[PDB]
């Protein structure tokens, strides 16, 4: 659903972005992040559901 | 007015909890606003912390400040309608205040104890 995805990216690309170390850990978050964003404005949820599921790897990647 | 000493209770509590910042307890604050408002509250609540967001704490505070918050006065208008005034704070690990604000919190909720926020508007003092 668009707006269940919307408060679940948000939440993932936050703790990605509190873990990320130097500008280039943080370049990538601040960019899937966006393009979540900009894909469920598109109104593509099948294509965000899976640029958050890039986001969601990098956080399992990044513990 | 046993029902608003108890609104008042759950008023508190939730300004607490939606204006804090401890980044150990995000996905609590979460859970708890996503079970304590109606849709667009929780939603904006988030469309607000999204690092999308210049303002967010997330950017400023990051992993070395910390918000707390202090309830100065309620103003109860309606059954329905309550504004909550109070003051922010944010300092390191070291003590060093950095923030610190007054804010207005003007809601409107429901209650029977099922407390659910249908609106959140802030305003600086």
């Amino acid at each position: 659903n668009a707006e269940e995805i919307t408060e679940k990216a948000t939440l993932v690309g936050i703790e990605a972005w509190l873990l990320a170390k130097d500008e280039e850990q943080k370049k990538k978050v601040r960019t899937l992040n966006r393009q979540v964003k900009k894909l469920l404005q598109q109104n593509d949820l099948d294509q965000a559901k899976r640029v958050l599921d890039q986001l969601k790897s990098v956080l399992e990647d990044l513990k | 007015n046993p029902y608003i000493s108890v609104a008042n209770i759950m008023l508190q509590n939730y300004v607490k909890q939606r204006e804090k910042y401890n980044y150990d307890t995000l996905k609590e604050q979460f859970t708890f606003i996503k079970n304590a408002s109606t849709s667009i509250v929780y939603m904006q609540f988030a469309n607000f912390m999204n690092i999308d967001n210049s303002l967010s704490p997330v950017i400023r505070y990051q992993k070395l400040y910390r918000r707390s918050i202090n309830i100065i006065s309620i103003n109860n208008i309606n059954n329905n309608e309550a504004t909550v005034t109070f003051e922010s704070l944010a300092q390191n690990n070291t003590g060093e205040i950095l923030e610190n604000m007054l804010w207005e919190a003007k809601i409107g909720f429901i209650m029977d104890f099922h407390f659910i926020v249908t609106s959140y508007k802030l305003k600086l003092l």
